[PDB]
């Protein structure tokens, strides 16, 4: 986290044709993993 | 002792990497043993925080930005401390935690939304509180042969009324 | 525009001859790499994959099937 | 991230590997010429756009009418004639930059106050 860059690297383990495999990966990646908070809620302002 | 023996390779390769190469080699690896006891003082080899925070510091250490880190662990910041600080966002480097803070505070300020804020006058008095700090809109809304609607806001206790 | 069009050829005596232009044919090369075939083409484009095969057409051409005009020659 | 043909048959290389030096054979499937690619990048996304706020310059916008005028000077050629207009990229987002071009040098500058 103390970098000026942040980067996460990863591979593929196997027991061809990788790169459409690894398109729909990250989009499965990009799309699904929650990370915190409840869904069915979104952008939340606070006021006074 | 594996992990032990791992931990402290990593120590006197990182602290003999250093700019300043020690010649106190038995003292710079007692640093790293004394270290190492003082990192496994918190799970010693029972939960991955351990490894997390070996990650920190090894890294802290590496990095460079920052290089001086290296030579101020070699001459002083005492490790026991160092167990407990979690405190990686507060060193590695100054610069970079100042744009923690502005960060943060801009985060903080994009939390907190809409304030629109209602213009008044001071003419109408209030029907309830009954003070004169009366705020207002004008729109049309029935059919056009009438005016506006003169919808009122108070604002000294909040009240909403309405002249014809 | 093959009416606009209107053609001056030097002959080689230097007679410039005058001939109006009828029509302009445009050609393409065709079946320079052994082009595919509907049906298995068929079979591909139907989505049965989430994507076809990177290489298939080189493999089918290891495999042998669908060569080129010049090769069957 | 850009897209290379195959100069045999215009038809764009694609990615496959060497399956024992390791190297990126930009191969055609249409024909068989095969070519090696410079670097390990492929693939890119770009998840978040901010480009496109200086579109369209053609050589002559002096000549519309409708397109206000002002006094700041170019800072190549000291006119003091140009021409201003809003950012091209119509987004909600954007900004009030203003984008001076002045018809002697022909050369755009912004007033941006960073
Ligand atoms: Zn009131
Ligand atoms: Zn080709
Ligand atoms: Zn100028």
């Amino acid at each position: 986290d103390n970098d000026e860059k942040l980067i996460i690297r990863c591979r593929v383990v196997r027991p061809a044709e990788e790169d459409h495999m690894l398109k729909k990966i990250e989009n499965t990646m990009l799309e699904n993993i929650t990370l915190r908070g409840v869904e069915n809620i979104e952008r939340v302002v606070m006021m006074k | 002792h594996k992990l032990r023996d791992q931990v402290l390779k990593a120590l006197y390769d990182v602290l003999a990497k250093e700019s300043e190469h020690p010649p106190q080699s038995i003292l710079h690896t007692a640093k790293a043993i004394e270290s190492e006891m003082n990192k496994v003082n918190n799970c010693d080899t029972n939960e991955a925080a351990y490894k997390a925070r070996y990650r920190i510091i090894y890294s802290n250490v590496i990095s460079k930005n920052n290089p001086d880190l290296k030579h101020k662990i070699a001459n002083g910041d005492i490790t026991p401390e160092f167990l407990a600080t979690c405190d990686a966002k507060d060193l590695a480097p100054a610069p970079l935690k100042q744009k923690i803070e502005e960060i943060a505070k801009q985060n903080l300020y994009n939390a907190q939304g809409a304030t629109i804020e209602r213009s008044v006058t001071d003419r109408f008095t209030c029907g309830k509180c009954k003070e004169k700090k009366v705020s207002y809109y004008q729109l049309q809304t029935r059919s056009a042969d009438e005016p506006l609607t003169t919808f009122c806001t108070c604002e000294a206790c909040g009240n909403r009324w309405k002249f014809s | 525009n093959s009416d606009s069009y209107v053609l001056l050829s030097v002959e080689d005596d230097g007679s410039f001859t005058m001939i109006p232009a009828d029509k302009v044919y445009k050609f393409t090369a065709r079946n320079k790499y052994a082009t595919l075939t509907i049906d298995e083409a068929e079979k591909r484009m139907d989505k049965k994959s989430g994507e076809v095969p990177r290489w298939l057409m080189k493999h089918l051409d290891n495999i042998g099937t669908t060569t080129t005009r010049y090769d069957r020659t | 991230t850009t897209f290379r043909f195959c100069r045999d048959c215009n038809n764009m290389l694609y990615p496959r590997e060497d399956k024992e030096n390791n190297r990126l054979l930009f191969e055609c499937r249409t024909c068989s010429y095969v070519e090696e690619a410079g670097s390990p990048l492929v693939y890119r996304h770009e998840l978040i756009t901010n480009i496109g706020e200086t579109a369209g310059v053609v050589q002559d916008i002096g000549s519309d009418p409708t397109l206000p005028r002002s006094d700041r000077e170019c800072p190549k050629c000291h006119s003091r004639e140009n021409v201003f207009f809003q950012s091209q990229q119509r987004r909600k987002d954007t900004s009030m930059v203003l984008f001076f071009v002045c018809l002697s040098c022909s050369h755009i500058f912004t007033s941006d106050q960073k």
